[PDB]
């Protein structure tokens, strides 16, 4: 046989990238895996090459990222691009959920491969909030503080958790120090999260957007999806060359250039643009406990979704009232958003409440119902009796 | 020589079996590494 | 059989692994004190402040 | 995950009483022609998912002239996704080709798996 | 004749659940080895002749 | 249905059936293949083989007398078949054929050429009939270096060894008074039977077989016969089983009863209600199993035997089988347990009311051989109909759970692991 089956290293290769069968029919939106991947490393490329520059103490942090802007050639490239790249890396991811919520990627037997994204998301916004601590700006240090006494919030344990995050009594050296060190090493298992997630997705391929087979009329890998990705990775980086080079610090927030003071409390402490959603779920909930339960159920939500999905087609192509109301989710999840870049003023207090109970209505009830009645409707359609 | 004669296994036998004394032998062997690993573990 | 319904179920003998790790390491930790203050007596610093009395 | 023998007992309920056919018939088939598979030239029973035993099963007891062409539909729905465009109003499935011809084969292996799943877990007539 | 069933048996789990609650037994003889030289457990862990 | 016995140092031991149209008459020594050394071992097929020679059989038909003959591990029997007109003609001539003379049986020629057709018949067995010789091997491994170890049909080691005096020694130890059992089966009444027993003498000896100086010990063992040049991969996996008179024999049997036997290709047997065919199935993991549990008079054999062609996934079968057995101890239903009372039922009375003779004499003379009497059918149904899961789980916990086990196998099976999963695969560590 050919010499890229029969080695070891390049089989792996052949058949991932190369004559890999993928469905004939699918369209962009299935291409947003390899943009996170192609994002993914940009950010692990530049957080090397300006980690090289980088001193991780508290008296020594923001000097040192000003040193990486002004001192080192080219290094406000680097920093640019790779907050500007951290911001493009949880677009790309949300616009990649939001196609695995549409066409029904999830179901079965895609579980597994639904599971370690979720995981896969975890893991990326710890790393994205270590890695906004390490800056140690006046944001950095409060909303350190603010997560780190959501924290406390866990009954009989949680102030020697808190006191064992901090390494003292506030956020300070030793803290910085540690998420320094957590942010250079989660990367690596996300890396190692991504391998599982391309395992269980090659046992058994991607989806189409119509929800039947593509066993029938499959397309290899090579020069097809090969140019078609090497299409978005050029408009890819088109995006990101213009909000690097033209408008760089539109998406950050400016109090990140005040050095932390921890006497000093901001007029509004707000974590970067998209935490926010999840800032505002956790703020609409009039407890602290119950306000740290709710926000990682928020994610763990995602985890019940292939259970409660009751539609016999896979995917909400061919459905009108699903496509519908996946459209009521995804304005919904900006509106959180924008809630929680808003203060704790009337009314957004029960708009924020609104909000997150239409978030989980529509993971726990309107799915299902939803489903139920289009099965239903579309029984009785064609037919008679 | 036939295949139903079975070779001589005589000198390592033990010469009692009792099937409750040597499992649980074995068992006290092998919880008091789980212990041992266990404490080590913590 | 006598003992072997004590290992029998794997529940119980995982159990029995767990208790004994903990008094094992009890037991362990205040007998290797003991012996190394007692190997070493009148060097340590308890030993010295009883002497110094001033 | 909708188990078929129960969408065929909800549909029969609406479909045998006057008042609730009279009703949402209308907007069943004005659902049907808004959701527009038929545009894409399927039927409805080229459009439920496969990858569960069960459906593999009524698959299986297909017969070959109806597996011939449901794989002439599945691939002609590809290709016309392929090009972003609809098939020519002459080569859409009408009203009355859009025919339950799978439906039998999957409420009989229906009736065969929850059969043998009570059959496993029975008691005894003591 | 029939039984309730979710692909597990009620007699399954009544099978089991007398294990079970030993499995709990045993993973909070667990917790409890490796809790100990945690301070704020301390409060609760040595009573009756550890100390 | 009713069996009577009587004694005079001779057991006389009957089954009148007024039904049948034949009557089988014969005698059921308590020797068997495992009172035999070693060096001597078939004697008992040659004894068979003697007795079913040509010359003796022609003298038998001569008359319309049909023979038969077993060799088991505890009992042979020698067995006449005629009309029911005929029982005195079939007790003169088992008179003639054993008592009275045997050196005409034990001719130069009768004997070199009987031995000439058991070597030929034993090499037939060794290289041809596959199943029997894993299940013969797993009683030479599990009983190793103990005379419950040896086979019934002997070894062409052995046997090409053997002359006429080992069979006139054997013979003289064994062939006696309180040895043996005279047992008439079919349609004849038992009067008849003692009275023309008496009318002659028929007094076969003295008496007092040889006592086996060591009692048979299960020992967990493997041996693997593995030969590439076979099509199939056969596998015998046993534990230590019950012996008869245990009060756990029908609780051993029910056992063996809960997970049946089956055949891969028979479309009724593929739909048992058996929860191990639900993972047996899908990849088609073999072509055929049985359980058995087979009852000896020191010890016992408990376990399954199997056949497959699907030879890369035999671990698989073996994992699948135990865990099903570790079910046993821990999570047994009701309904499993219904479902083995009625199939043993039903197979039982199949095995004991047959309606073939020989099969019922084989039978009760083994039973009272060892037991003294024979335990009738009604009662055994009531011993069945008393057993509850509280019972199978006490009898797992005994003999299944974590327990040592004799593994016999050979064709290709090389997909067979090692010695210790499949050891450590008795006992769940879930539970
Ligand atoms: C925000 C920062 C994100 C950074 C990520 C950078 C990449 C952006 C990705 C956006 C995306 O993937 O949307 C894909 C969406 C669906 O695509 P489709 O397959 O259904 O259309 C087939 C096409 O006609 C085939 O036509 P063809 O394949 O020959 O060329 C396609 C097009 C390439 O453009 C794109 O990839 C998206 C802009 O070439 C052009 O002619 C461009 C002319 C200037 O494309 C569309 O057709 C638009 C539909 C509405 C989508 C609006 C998105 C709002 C969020
Ligand atoms: C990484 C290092 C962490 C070390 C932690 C050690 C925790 C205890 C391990 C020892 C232990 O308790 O093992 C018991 C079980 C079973 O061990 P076993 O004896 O081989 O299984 C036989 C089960 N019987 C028949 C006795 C019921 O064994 C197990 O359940 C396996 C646990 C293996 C952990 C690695
Ligand atoms: C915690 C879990 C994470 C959840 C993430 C929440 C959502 C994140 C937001 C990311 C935006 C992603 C938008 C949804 C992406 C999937 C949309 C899609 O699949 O496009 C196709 C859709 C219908 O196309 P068909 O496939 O059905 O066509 C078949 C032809 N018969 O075509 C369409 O219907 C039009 C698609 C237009 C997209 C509009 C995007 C709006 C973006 C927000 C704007 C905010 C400013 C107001
Ligand atoms: C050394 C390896 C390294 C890796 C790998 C890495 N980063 Fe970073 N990242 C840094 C450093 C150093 C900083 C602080 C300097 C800075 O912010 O310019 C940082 C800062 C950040 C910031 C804050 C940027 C700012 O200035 O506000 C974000 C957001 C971020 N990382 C996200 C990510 C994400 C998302 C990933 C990958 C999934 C990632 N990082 C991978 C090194 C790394
Ligand atoms: C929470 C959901 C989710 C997240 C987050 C996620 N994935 Fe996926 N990914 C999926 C699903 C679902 C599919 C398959 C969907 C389908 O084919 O219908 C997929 C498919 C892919 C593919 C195959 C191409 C494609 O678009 O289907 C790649 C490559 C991929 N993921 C890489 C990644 C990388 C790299 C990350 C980030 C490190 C990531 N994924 C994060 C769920 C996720
Ligand atoms: C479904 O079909 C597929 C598919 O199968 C795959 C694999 C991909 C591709 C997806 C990926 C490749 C994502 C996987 C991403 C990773 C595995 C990340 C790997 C990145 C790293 C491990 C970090 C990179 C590290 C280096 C380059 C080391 C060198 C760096 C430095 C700084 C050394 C410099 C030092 C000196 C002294 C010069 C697809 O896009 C795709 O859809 C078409
Ligand atoms: C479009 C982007 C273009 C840009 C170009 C850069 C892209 C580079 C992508 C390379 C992707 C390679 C990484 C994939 C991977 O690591 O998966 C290995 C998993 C193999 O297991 P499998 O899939 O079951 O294969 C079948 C195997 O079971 C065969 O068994 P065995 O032979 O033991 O193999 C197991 C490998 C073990 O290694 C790992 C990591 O699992
Ligand atoms: C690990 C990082 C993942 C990033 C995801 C990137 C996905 C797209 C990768 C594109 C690779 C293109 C190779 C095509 C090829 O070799 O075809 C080769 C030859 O094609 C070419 O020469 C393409 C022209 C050169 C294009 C160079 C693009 C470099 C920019 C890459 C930017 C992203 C890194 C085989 O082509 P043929 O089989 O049709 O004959
Ligand atoms: C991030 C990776 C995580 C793990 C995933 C594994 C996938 C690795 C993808 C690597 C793709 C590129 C590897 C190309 C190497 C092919 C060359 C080759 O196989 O020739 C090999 C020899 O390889 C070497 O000597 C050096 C290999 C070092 C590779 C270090 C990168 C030829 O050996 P051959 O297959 O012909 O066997 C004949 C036996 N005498």
């Amino acid at each position: 046989m050919a010499f890229r089956k029969s080695n070891v290293y390049l089989s792996l290769v052949n058949s991932y990238i190369i004559d890999s069968p993928q469905p004939s029919s699918i369209n962009y939106w299935w291409n947003m895996g390899s943009l996170l991947g192609l994002c993914l490393v940009i950010q692990i490329v530049t957080g090397i090459f300006m980690a090289m520059h980088y001193s991780s103490n508290i008296e020594l942090a923001f000097s040192s990222v000003e040193h990486i802007m002004r001192d080192v050639h080219n290094g406000y490239i680097l920093r640019y691009l790779h907050a500007n790249g951290a911001s493009f890396f949880f677009m790309v991811m949300f616009m990649h959920m939001a196609k695995g919520l549409y066409y029904g990627s999830y179901r079965s037997p895609r579980v597994t491969l639904w599971n370690v994204g979720v995981i896969i998301f975890i893991l990326t916004i710890a790393t994205a909030f270590l890695g906004y601590c390490c800056v140690y700006g006046q944001m950095s240090h409060w909303g350190a503080t603010v997560i780190t006494n959501l924290f406390s919030a866990i009954p009989f344990v949680g102030n020697d958790i808190v006191s064992w995050l901090w390494g003292g009594f506030s956020v300070s050296n030793p803290t910085i120090q540690r998420f320094f060190a957590l942010h250079y090493l989660v990367p690596f298992i996300i890396a190692a999260m991504v391998i599982m997630h391309l395992m269980a997705l090659h046992i058994h391929g991607s989806s189409n957007p119509l929800g039947i087979t593509g066993n029938l009329d499959r397309i290899p890998m090579h020069s097809y999806f090969i140019f078609k990705d090497l299409v978005t990775v050029f408009l890819f980086m088109l995006i990101l060359a213009l909000f690097v080079f033209y408008s760089p610090n539109t998406l950050g927030h400016p109090d990140n250039y005040i050095p932390g003071n921890p006497l000093v409390t901001p007029a509004s402490i707000v974590p970067e643009w998209y935490l926010l959603p999840f800032y505002a779920i956790l703020r609409s909930i009039p407890d602290k406990l119950l306000g740290v339960i709710t926000m990682f159920a928020a994610i763990l939500v995602l985890l019940v979704l292939p259970f409660t999905d009751r539609s016999v087609v896979r995917g909400n192509t061919f459905k009108v009232l699903s496509k519908f109301f996946f459209f009521i989710f995804v304005f919904n999840f900006v509106l959180l958003g924008q809630i929680g870049a808003c203060h704790v003023e009337v009314p957004y207090v029960l708009m924020g409440q609104i909000a997150t109970f239409i978030y989980f209505a529509y993971f726990l009830i309107i799915v299902p119902v939803i489903s139920t009645i289009e099965n239903v409707l579309f029984y009785i359609g064609r037919v008679n009796k | 020589k036939s295949t139903y004669r079975t070779p001589n296994f005589d000198d390592v036998l033990k010469e009692n079996n009792d099937a409750d004394k040597g499992r649980s032998y074995a068992y006290f062997m092998v919880g008091a590494m789980g212990l041992l690993s266990s404490a080590g573990a913590k | 059989s006598l003992y072997k319904t004590f290992f029998k179920r794997n529940a119980v003998f995982v159990g029995t692994i767990f208790a004994g790790a903990f008094v094992f390491q009890t037991v362990f930790d205040t007998a290797i004190t003991s012996w190394y203050e007692n190997h070493n007596k009148g060097k340590l610093w308890k030993d010295v402040k009883a002497r110094i009395a001033a | 995950p909708q188990s078929f023998t129960s969408i065929a007992r909800i549909g029969d309920y609406i479909l045998k009483s006057p008042v609730l056919s009279k009703l949402c018939v209308p907007v069943a088939n004005q659902f049907i022609n808004l959701a527009g598979y038929k545009k894409l030239g399927l039927k409805f029973d080229d459009l439920i998912a496969e990858e569960n035993p069960i459906m593999q099963t009524a698959l299986r007891r297909l017969p070959e002239d109806e597996s011939y062409a449901r794989a002439y539909r599945i691939i002609r729905a590809h290709q016309t996704e392929l090009t972003h465009h609809l098939l020519p109003r002459n080569e859409w499935i009408k009203a009355q080709e859009d025919v339950p011809y799978l439906l039998p084969y999957i409420l009989e292996a229906e009736a065969a798996a929850k059969e043998k799943d009570e059959l496993d877990n029975i008691e005894v007539s003591k | 004749t029939g039984l309730h069933f979710g692909r597990l048996s009620l007699r399954s789990l009544t099978a089991y659940a007398p294990n079970l609650m030993l499995w709990g037994g045993a993973s909070m003889l667990g917790l409890f080895v490796f809790t100990e030289g945690w301070p704020k457990f301390q409060d609760t862990l040595y009573k009756k002749i550890p100390l | 249905a009713e069996v009577t016995q009587l004694s005079n140092g001779i057991v006389v031991a009957t089954e009148h059936n007024p039904s049948a149209h034949t009557a089988s008459v014969g005698v059921v020594f308590g020797s068997g293949a495992a009172n035999e050394n070693p060096y001597n071992n078939g004697v008992s097929n040659l004894w068979k083989n003697i007795f079913l020679s040509k010359e003796n059989s022609a003298v038998a038909a001569k008359e319309g007398l049909a023979l038969s003959s077993n060799i088991s591990r505890d009992f042979q029997s020698y067995i006449v078949s005629s009309l029911p007109g005929s029982t005195d003609k079939s007790l003169d001539f088992l008179n003639q054929s054993f008592i009275q003379q045997k050196a005409n049986l034990l001719s130069s020629s009768n004997f070199e050429a009987t031995k000439k057709s058991v070597l030929k018949q034993v090499q037939d067995f060794e290289e041809n009939d596959h199943p029997n010789r894993v299940l013969e091997h797993l009683h030479s491994t599990a009983f190793q270096n103990t005379p419950l170890s040896l086979p019934t049909r002997g070894t062409l080691e052995s046997l090409e060894n053997l002359v006429v005096a080992d069979l006139e020694s054997f013979a003289n130890n064994h062939f006696l008074n309180s040895n043996a059992v005279v047992v008439g089966t079919g349609n004849i009444k038992h009067e008849d039977l003692v009275n023309s027993i008496e009318s002659k003498n028929l007094s076969l000896q003295t008496g007092t077989k040889p006592v086996l100086k060591k009692k048979a010990a299960f020992l967990g063992s493997e041996v693997r016969l593995r030969d590439d040049t076979l099509p199939k991969a056969w596998i015998s996996l046993a534990v230590e089983g019950e012996p008869v008179n245990s009060p756990n024999y029908f609780v051993a049997k029910l056992a063996a009863q809960i997970f049946g036997s089956y055949n891969a290709f028979e479309p009724a047997s593929r739909l048992q209600g058996i929860k191990l065919l639900d993972n047996i199935q899908e990849y088609q993991l073999c072509d055929n199993f049985n359980h058995f549990s087979l009852s000896y008079k020191d010890s016992g054999l408990w376990g399954f035997s199997t056949a497959t062609r699907n030879v890369t996934m035999i671990d698989d079968l073996i994992h699948f089988t135990l865990k099903q057995w570790n079910r046993l101890t821990i999570s047994v239903t009701d309904t499993e347990v219904e479902r083995a009372k009625s199939l043993l039922k039903l197979q039982l009375g199949q095995l004991y009311e047959s309606g073939n003779p020989v099969n019922d004499a084989n039978l009760l003379g083994a039973e009272v051989l060892i037991k003294g009497s024979k335990l009738s059918l009604g009662e055994a149904f009531k011993k069945i109909d008393a057993i509850t899961v509280k019972d199978v789980k006490a009898w797992a916990g005994k003999r299944l759970w974590d327990q040592d086990i004799a593994i016999a196998g050979t064709g290709q099976i090389e997909g067979l692991l090692d010695y210790m999963r499949i050891r450590s695969d008795m006992s769940m560590m879930r539970w």
